[PDB]
């Protein structure tokens, strides 16, 4: 067998890429689908719904994935509880480990599919099943906020000595600037009031070390 | 109401203990906010009192 | 011997070996955290001037003594009032001028 | 109070209880005109003997247009999590065939029947690894057991009713002859009948109507603010509606343990794998789904 | 049925089982539910023989249906005591019962705890005729004929030989249940996490497991995993 | 990151299990405007005492 | 109280809450309601 | 739709064949009966004329 993997979505909503960052120091990812409030778990936290700034419409088209990983396919990709009449999938089958074989009684036949025919001695073979390609393929691939749970959260001589100054002010980055450190204990830093753009959130270990962050504006001060 | 379940119901010293003791044992609703300090009484349990 | 087999307990990114796996009834305790809170406090209400009739906006200087992050409602004057703005944040010391037909 | 109607003390029955003051009891039905805005109408009484006489106070405060619950719903935040106990085969002894009934309450496979943190989760077999693989020795494949909790953390929880109208309403404070006053909002527009002491207040008239589309109320129990939705609701969870998880008490609206909150059938998205199941959901949030309006 | 062959039925009671070295010979022995009776002699002072005919083919545990007594490959918490790999330890009075079952006629029922394994016992004679921590004298019990009726074991236990984890590892799992259950802060009197004022009766029933160290662990999002593989210890 | 929100401390109850350092547990919900992509946005957790 | 009268399916305007039930009605006085004369 | 045992046993119904039902149920805390499950309730209508 070359086995497929299916799925009728039948929709499409913008969603992005997150990594998270615990305070602890845990990083944990996963695909948040921020277009639909869909609530994904882990740890304490969980992430939510965002601006469809932009949404687009698409006809009835679903996926297609192969087991070997041949390529990944697209179809009209028609799926139900049952084999309907001229679909792509009539065998559904739902176990992988059985998938080989055809063994589990989840997966469900179709009514005189089979081809058989009579003679005057014997019967022979035939069928009227049709393979994935070919038969119905239209394509071939080539405010983001969070709910807290019960955190887990946890709980002194210290000087800035900056050191240098980049260049961007009104680029969609900022200007990156450095600042050389140290501090005895383990620990984070906070806002400048005057720097007027942003705040700060700094952390550090316990030598002389820098870490650089970014910030634009018209004159230093 | 209260009930020794040997020799019938218990005494007034046993009921007017059994809203101030901790040894005789009962239902919910009596645990809760009564108290029952639930004395592992294996042999000779205290009178229990349910609703 | 008739057994099923060995058990492994995998729970949340981990893989752990039971000594002892299995169920029981346990004595146990439950809290509780006393729902709600009440706030009142001064304001200073004064009017500078009122050109009320049919003409939607007027002037009026009222104030507020208080820090609270949600702002309740606003009521009305004599004859029909229902002010556009009736709840406006209460947090610091922001004025609030209102409009009338008085 | 400018407009004024005085009672019809016609019905006259009154026991003279005491001789320095006179007792009466009396009834009837009274037409008064809506008084504007802001002011309060006057009821006058009337007795046949002269020194002593009382009134009634209606005070109206506001015209707006609210509609009336016609029914109230509680939407915990649903959340998907599911567990896999994988036996196998000669050591679970689960038969050739997986039994077609089962048992979704108690599952007698891990610890006999308890409390389940589920709302109905369902229950199946699955396809079977067997070889040296998995371990077990023995040829032929081994079911897999597995639930489906719907759960809430912490939830924030919406109350909502379908009206589906819009109709005058007003304010009114009432004035017993005695001296209490008990405050109530009736539903004017509509012939409908509060019921408090002695007196019941009745319809207006709707000087001006307006129509508006399919949209209803939805509060949160925090009291985050007030929001605005197509709000569909019925007995039952449609498809693409705002509220799927529809459950009748306030109490049990924290955990899901009451019988009265109703399901989707294959809502949860449960899928296997070669040595157990992982969990997925395809519902929405109430919000951004289908949201045609935020309250100022 | 029997793991080996049915336990013996002497009549004249008084005798003292001894030890024996060899590993195949104690498991039938545990079959007959001789360890428990050591218990008593150790700490209930009776030399009462426990369970003739028997054997672990009809106790019985307070749920319903057990698929693990089904099972007498494995192994239970009270028989991992003549094995030597955990012991059961007596009752304190701040130790309470669980008011599930019906002590009618016991002597000895088992209940794991966060900390450990606890039993109880009463007097020779002393029938259990209820709930209660009180024993009852009754010479209706005078013969040592029972079977199981003074051995009810609550919970459905499974044990097995096992492999330590890292000290931060078990940290790791005590930090998680506490976040999983925000609601549960005082169990047994043991802290699970520190909270204001909290009410008394409330009896609790979730999954636990142990993997050698003090705090036990709870769980509700778990997968378990059944492998067997041919070990010497399981012959 | 650019843009930064701070948390809403005002959810306090910290038991001092620890008096060198203190211990805290609390919840709440929040409101961050989505970043520009190609970068991270932050999230401040404040607490009565000062330096931690 | 006698028999002979007959009702209406769901006439009465019985609604739920969530503690008790209040009363209420669509029936039609007589006059009003269709009304084609009134006689001298 | 007669008699409703519920409320008295059976007697003249001075309504004219109102009908019964159950309906939803509040329980818990907030209706004071400290039970989860919900409640059933009982209904009457009554067609009346005073005068
Ligand atoms: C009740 O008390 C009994 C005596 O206090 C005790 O018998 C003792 O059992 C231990 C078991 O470990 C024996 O210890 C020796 O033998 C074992 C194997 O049998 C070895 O592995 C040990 O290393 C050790 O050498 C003792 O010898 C034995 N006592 C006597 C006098 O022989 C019971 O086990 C106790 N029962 C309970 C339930 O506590």
């Amino acid at each position: 067998g070359i086995i497929w993997k299916v799925s009728p979505c039948a929709a499409w909503v913008p969603s992005a890429v997150i990594e998270l960052t615990m305070p602890s120091g845990e990083v944990r990812t996963f695909h948040p689908m921020s277009g639909i409030p869909t609530q994904v778990f882990k740890g304490v936290s969980v992430t939510y719904l965002g601006s469809d700034m932009e949404v687009s419409g698409l006809t009835d088209l679903c996926e297609i994935e192969e087991l070997k990983s041949k390529k990944l396919a697209l179809a009209p990709c028609n799926q139900a509880g049952m084999g309907v009449v001229g679909k792509v999938g009539e065998i559904q089958c739902s176990s992988e480990e059985s998938a080989r074989t055809i063994k589990k009684d989840g997966c469900i036949w179709n009514a005189d599919l089979v081809g058989i025919e009579l003679r005057v001695d014997d019967a022979v073979c035939y069928s009227k099943i049709t393979s994935v390609e070919a038969v119905a393929n239209y394509s071939a691939i080539p405010d983001i906020t969070a709910i807290r749970g019960s955190f887990s959260v946890n709980y002194a001589t210290c000087t800035g000595e900056v050191t240098n100054v980049s260049g961007c002010y009104s680029c969609m980055t900022g200007a990156k600037v450095s600042i050389k450190l140290h501090s005895s204990k383990n620990s984070t830093a906070h806002v400048r009031c005057k720097g007027d753009e942003t705040a700060f959130s700094v952390l550090e270990g316990v030598h002389s070390y820098t870490v650089s962050l970014s910030f634009d504006h018209a004159v230093v001060d | 109401v209260c009930y020794k379940e040997g020799t019938g119901p218990c005494s007034e010293s046993e009921e007017k203990a059994c809203k101030t003791s901790g040894s005789c044992r009962g239902d919910m609703q009596f645990c809760k906010v009564a108290g029952c300090e639930h004395g592992e009484e294996a042999s000779e349990a205290k009178c229990r009192c349910s609703l | 011997v008739h057994k099923p087999g060995e058990v492994v307990v995998s729970y949340g990114g981990m893989r752990v070996r039971p000594k002892c796996y299995g169920f029981s009834r346990m004595m146990a305790t439950m809290e509780v955290n006393p729902p709600e809170q009440r706030i009142g406090q001064c304001t200073g209400c004064h009017l500078e001037c009122i050109n009320g009739g049919v003409r939607l906006i007027t002037l009026t200087s009222e104030l507020k003594s208080a820090t609270v992050c949600a702002s309740h409602f606003c009521s009305s004057a004599t004859s029909g009032k229902k002010s556009t703005e009736i709840h406006f944040h209460s947090g610091s010391l922001v004025g609030k001028a209102a409009i009338h037909v008085k | 109070c400018d407009e004024m109607v005085h009672a019809d003390s016609k019905l006259v029955s009154c026991r003279q209880g005491s001789g320095n003051m006179k007792e009466c009891v009396t009834t009837g039905r009274a037409l008064l005109p809506a008084v504007n805005p802001g002011q309060e109408a006057c009821l006058h009484f009337t007795a046949p003997g002269s020194p002593d006489s009382k009134c009634l106070k209606i005070k109206v405060k506001r015209i707006n247009l609210k509609c009336k619950k016609s029914s109230s719903y509680f939407v915990p935040d649903a959340r998907s999590r599911c567990t896999s106990v994988r036996r196998c085969r000669w050591a679970g002894d689960c038969q050739s065939g997986c039994p077609p009934h089962f048992t979704s309450n108690s599952f007698s496979d891990d610890w006999a029947g308890k409390m389940d943190r589920a709302g109905l989760g369902f229950s199946g077999c699955s396809d079977g690894c067997g070889g040296a693989a998995c371990g077990c020795f023995n040829a032929a494949p081994s079911c897999i057991f597995w639930r489906k909790w719907v759960e809430n953390p912490h939830g924030i929880i919406w109350k909502v009713s379908p009206c589906a109208a819009w109709v005058p309403s007003a304010v009114i404070e009432l004035t017993m002859p005695s001296g209490e006053v008990r405050t109530f909002h009736p539903m004017s527009g509509i012939p409908t009948q509060v019921f408090k002491g002695v007196s019941v207040t009745y319809l207006g008239s709707d000087m001006e109507v307006s129509g508006l589309t399919d949209l209803c109320e939805i509060e949160e129990l925090k009291s985050k603010k007030l929001a605005l939705a197509p709000c569909n609701q019925a007995g039952m969870g449609v498809v693409g509606k705002v509220g799927e998880i529809q459950c009748s008490s306030e109490e049990s609206a924290r955990t899901i343990k009451k019988d009265g909150c109703i399901w989707n059938a294959d809502l949860v998205g449960i899928e296997l794998r070669v040595d157990d199941a992982v969990c997925y959901s395809k519902i929405t949030s109430v919000e951004a789904v289908a949201n045609y309006s935020a309250i100022p | 049925g029997p793991i080996i062959c049915a336990g013996p039925i002497h009549s004249n009671k008084s005798a003292g089982i001894p030890h024996l070295l060899g590993y195949s010979e104690k498991i039938c022995q545990i079959d007959r539910l001789i360890h428990v009776s050591s218990w008593l002699r150790n700490h209930s002072q009776f030399q009462g023989y426990v369970g003739q005919r028997g054997g672990r083919s009809q106790v019985s545990y307070y749920p319903a249906e057990n698929s693990y007594s089904r099972w007498s490959g494995l192994l239970s918490p009270c028989d991992a005591d003549w094995l030597g790999m955990l012991v059961v330890k007596k009752a304190k009075g701040s130790d309470m019962i669980v008011p599930g079952p019906s002590y009618k006629g016991k002597v000895l029922f088992e209940r794991p705890t966060f900390d450990g394994y606890v039993g109880w016992g009463c007097g020779s004679g002393k029938s259990r005729t209820e709930s209660g921590e009180l024993c009852s004298s009754d010479s209706g019990t005078s013969s040592g004929l029972l079977p199981s009726d003074r051995v009810l074991w609550i919970g459905d236990v499974a044990c097995q030989p096992m492999t330590p984890i890292p000290e931060e590892t078990f940290l790791e799992l005590k930090s998680f249940s506490q976040s999983e259950f925000p609601d549960i802060c005082k169990i047994d009197g043991i802290v699970f996490n520190q909270c204001e004022g909290e009410s008394l009766p409330q009896p609790f029933d979730v999954a636990w497991m142990d993997v050698g160290h003090s705090h036990k662990i709870i769980m509700r999002e778990h997968k378990t995993k059944w492998v067997q593989e041919s070990s010497s210890k399981d012959f």
